[PDB]
DNA sequence: ATCAGAATCCCGGTGCCGAGGCCGCTCAATTGGTCGTAGACAGCTCTAGCACCGCTTAAACGCACGTACGCGCTGTCCCCCGCGTTTTAACCGCCAAGG
DNA sequence: CCTTGGCGGTTAAAACGCGGGGGACAGCGCGTACGTGCGTTTAAGCGGTGCTAGAGCTGTCTACGACCAATTGAGCGGCCTCGGCACCGGGATTCTGAT
């Protein structure tokens, strides 16, 4: 519960400024939050999926990092 | 110790955070998201830490992104601050929804 | 010459290339020259890849590679970024870039 | 367990590349990571080109064509000179 | 002579299972056909490296069923899964 | 035939050539011919019916590539999946945005 | 008579919204396509379905561009694009690096 | 040459789109776009037509061009 | 609003052609067997994920705080468009070829 | 027995003059939203503890897939028919500019 807004609002801060943005609205948190588990939700499914065909209940690395490969978001570094 | 008209703190913490790449989303809170939405799809999950910490990547990749693409609809529109509008138009470009 | 490695003279190992090509499940034969020409265009890559990291430790006096150094040499080049606009580096970031009105006046 | 790895390989050609420079373990495993996916983008096209050329074995002339069609121009002409010059460096002795 | 294979009466037959009283253009039928072998070869990419990352050669009903629930969205993905269950057990259940 | 004894019309004899020929795996189980042949016949058949939705609102009986793109483009989960493919002889769906009309 | 401007571009985009005939003719195209050919082998020549699925891919990308470029100049608070809207549109499709 | 794209056929591919107002320097923008995803689709055609040792252009070869640049098209038995 | 005046929604007609009717052909999908291995079942093994608090410390919290770039409101100036207009040349027919 | 174009003939399309007015274009009220700080409120994370089934590998057998050769019937090759939807033209919907 609430974990949706675990993402502090200076942790967007912080991601805003990475990205480059110099003037940040107050409204651009929830949106952020919205996409952010949106893409959590695809990518925890697609791992999901990758570890119950192996018969493994524990989510590997390999398994996330393959969801990521698949969905066009591929991530190095953890194997797969 | 000051305070100056809006930007320049946002220039220096810009810099400071362009110059570090140490993850922006804070591990534990973004741990505790992922088990809440894998607890609503699967039952009996355990992550290993890579997994975990390669969500939290990818997930601070995409949104930088989508900052980025943001910024340049926002700059285009001779803008300086981001609307919600904005990052719609931006993700209608960019196709994830 | 014993290997077929040293034949061809290159680094990357041509017997599991071609034992990862028969645990590959997408052809019943694989010819003799194709191996070869797949590691040396690995090896070329690799080597794309690695003169700009390298250019970026320079730039930043730093002798061991981070990610950071993989993500800017990947997003500066115009071919890399235009061919790996899709691919993300773990701790990489991303490059820094200010527009021209970005900054105060 | 018997997990292999191209690490030893990747340190080679950085000593031959750089022979005064190191890199980092995430590093390697990114590498490791990026060499899997292009590995696996180039099986899937060269299956493609296969299967509709009908083709039931695989020449260099695939590959070439291949690394003509993913690599822009200047990248796919530098990678096939570099794989003919090894091809022929096999093939002449 | 080359005798090249078409999907044109299997399209056509499905087609009038779901409306009789409905003509179908060469182009529409050629549309099908390319939607039948475009999904087709996605499941069987998507058990294919299923298998690969497994480490199992083997291709079941379950690497398909994995296929199809990584490929599909939800709720096809669940409908999917659904009538390719009880078509291999009804398959399985007879000679 | 094997074409029957799965209750579809796409035969798994076909299907099954198809799986071997294309060596997705070393070897390809006994339901999985059938799995894809019974997915597929599915899609069609609901690409098929909202193609007919369509050419109902075209006010026509056959089918023209029109029909399947209306199908494609109305039905969300469609687009979805056939967004990025496109259709010859295809169209898009009537889209009028509010803040052009006339005052 | 003369009507104001504005509607009748509605009118037509209403009465095509109905059609899915290619827009481009056939030769100019035609030529345009051999001649940038040209540039990769000399007498070359295409097939007819090859040529018409040149025609419907380019028509299409064309089509999806312009949509992006009009969202990004009404977003932006303008009617009329400019190449910058096209720009903004090609450096969010992540094609410009 | 870059005239066969008209101003009467800009015209038309922008309007399609929804286009209302067009600039006069929208037609070089969007021919200079066309002409690069021209020659990034030909090129990958001719290097297909390279490979198949053969002669002629063929439209399964354009199809998968397209596919491969991610642009799939139905309606040619692909 | 108010009809004008074209302009679009659906129509009877209409005629020569896209889909789809009739019947083979014909080899590959189908048959059962007999090989033959891989993988699900069974069990094995210790590793890093686990429950949990528990303190730290960089960081999160709230709205008072400046304040500037955002948006009310408009002039600006004009870039273009509506339409006719005339020239453009692509297209309906015509079969190509070559291996 | 194929694909641009050789091009005849087309007939409506390329190319463009061009007005006018509403939109491009910047300017500027204005002021509510809100950087920046920054202490208050929050609880991060970094290093720990044993918990402890289960990832992974090995066993493992044997159910299940592959291999062989006969098979056998539908898969897609050949020509012909004829009304849905496109076309030729009227008439009536459904709009909207000037009013």
């Amino acid at each position: 519960r609430d974990n949706i807004q675990g993402i502090t609002k200076p942790a967007i801060r912080r991601l805003a400024r990475r990205g480059g943005v110099k003037r940040i609205s107050g409204l651009i948190y929830e949106e952020t939050r919205g996409v952010l588990k949106v893409f959590l939700e695809n990518v925890i499914r697609d791992a999901v999926t990758y570890t119950e065909h192996a018969k493994r209940k524990t989510v590997t690395a390999m398994d996330v990092v393959y969801a990521l490969k698949r969905q066009g978001r591929t991530l190095y570094g953890f194997g797969g | 110790p000051h305070r100056y008209r809006p930007g320049t703190v946002a220039l220096r913490e810009i810099r400071r955070y362009q110059k570090s790449t140490e993850l922006l989303i804070r591990k534990l809170p973004f741990q505790r998201l992922v088990r809440e939405i894998a607890q609503d799809f699967k039952t009996d999950l355990r992550f290993q830490s890579s997994a975990v910490m390669a969500l939290q990547e990818a997930c601070e990749a995409y949104l930088v992104g989508l900052f980025e693409d943001t910024n340049l609809c926002a700059i285009h529109a001779k803008r300086v601050t981001i609307m919600p509008k904005d990052i719609q138009l931006a993700r209608r470009i960019r196709g994830e929804r | 010459a014993k290997t077929r490695s040293s034949r061809a003279g290159l680094q990357f190992p041509v017997g599991r290339v071609h034992r990862l090509l028969r645990k590959g499940n997408y052809s019943e034969r694989v010819g003799a020259g194709a191996p070869v020409y797949l590691a040396a265009v690995l090896e070329y890559l690799t080597a794309e890849i690695l003169e700009l990291a390298g250019n970026a430790a320079r730039d930043n006096k730093k002798t061991r590679i981070i990610p950071r150094h993989l993500q800017l040499a990947i997003r500066n080049d115009e071919e890399l970024n235009k061919l790996l606009g899709r691919v993300t580096i773990a701790q990489g970031g991303v490059l820094p870039n200010i527009q021209a009105v970005l900054l105060p006046k | 367990s018997r997990k292999e790895s191209y690490s030893i390989y990747v340190y080679k050609v950085l000593k031959q590349v750089h022979p005064d420079t190191g890199i980092s373990s995430k590093a390697m495993g990114i590498m490791n990571s990026f060499v899997n996916d292009i590995f696996e983008r180039i099986a899937g096209e060269a299956s493609r080109l296969a299967h509709y050329n009908k083709r039931s074995t695989i020449t260099s002339r695939e590959i070439q064509t291949a690394v003509r069609l993913l690599l822009p121009g200047e990248l796919a002409k530098h990678a096939v000179s570099e794989g003919t010059k090894a091809v022929t460096k096999y093939t002449s002795a």
